């Protein structure tokens, strides 16, 4: 539970790091 | 490419909101065992999770509903593309609130079992305090740009400026998650 919590989070945390990464390379674009 | 920003915004909102809740769990895991009843602001503290998170889910399913209907019109539009900037900074702020009510939940869970001045804690609170302050200075600036850009319907630069502030308050409030979430393990690991 505490194994596949941590699984969720770093893979989430995965998700949100590499949308930021796509974020700020439109915002690259936008300037 | 402002209306697809705007769904990256979304989905990286989204995603947040899935991991504050997970940090919800934990926190509510440590409580049952170093807690007893519901005193210290406790009782309260359960409530407005409760409350924010609400707010939250109705900020998202509106947002996802702007997002369908600024999809729809990109062949005609900056009062749609300006209403999402509204609602991205509103469900900033919901999480923020409810981001903030972990911080209290993990300090006063600490204080109970842990010293404050040593394995990481005396940075961990500093950190903490220091993008507590730069998320508040982004808000109110992006709250700043919001009013600007709605003064301007009236018939570009505003847009991308406040595209921007979402970012970077996005990235501010993903540094405070991750500091949240060591918080968490460091207390999980001492104490269950």
């Amino acid at each position: 539970t505490w194994e596949e919590w941590d699984r969720a989070i770093a893979e989430y945390a995965r998700r949100i790091e590499e949308l930021i990464r796509a974020a700020q390379e439109q915002q690259r674009k936008n300037e | 490419g402002i209306v697809q920003q705007q769904n990256n915004l979304l989905r990286a909102i989204e995603a947040q909101q899935h991991l504050l809740q997970l940090t919800v769990w934990g926190i509510k895991q440590l409580q049952a065992r170093i807690l007893s009843g519901g005193s210290g602001g406790w009782m309260e503290w359960d409530r407005e999770i409760n409350n924010y998170t609400s707010l939250i889910h109705s900020l998202i399913e509106e947002s996802q509903n702007q997002q369908e209907k600024n999809e729809q019109e990109l062949l005609g539009g900056g009062s749609g593309i300006v209403q999402q900037q509204n609602n991205l900074l509103r469900a900033i702020e919901a999480q923020q609130h409810l981001l903030q009510l972990t911080v209290w939940g993990i300090k006063q869970l600490q204080a109970r079992i842990l010293s404050g001045g040593s394995g990481g804690w005396m940075e961990w609170d500093r950190e903490i305090n220091n993008y507590t302050s730069l998320i508040h200075s982004l808000i109110e600036e992006s709250q700043n740009q919001q009013e600007k850009n709605e003064q301007e319907l009236l018939g570009g630069s505003g847009i991308v400026q406040q595209q921007n502030n979402l970012l970077r308050a996005i990235e501010a409030q993903q540094h405070l998650l991750q500091l949240t979430v060591w918080g968490i393990k460091q207390l999980q690991a001492r104490i269950l």
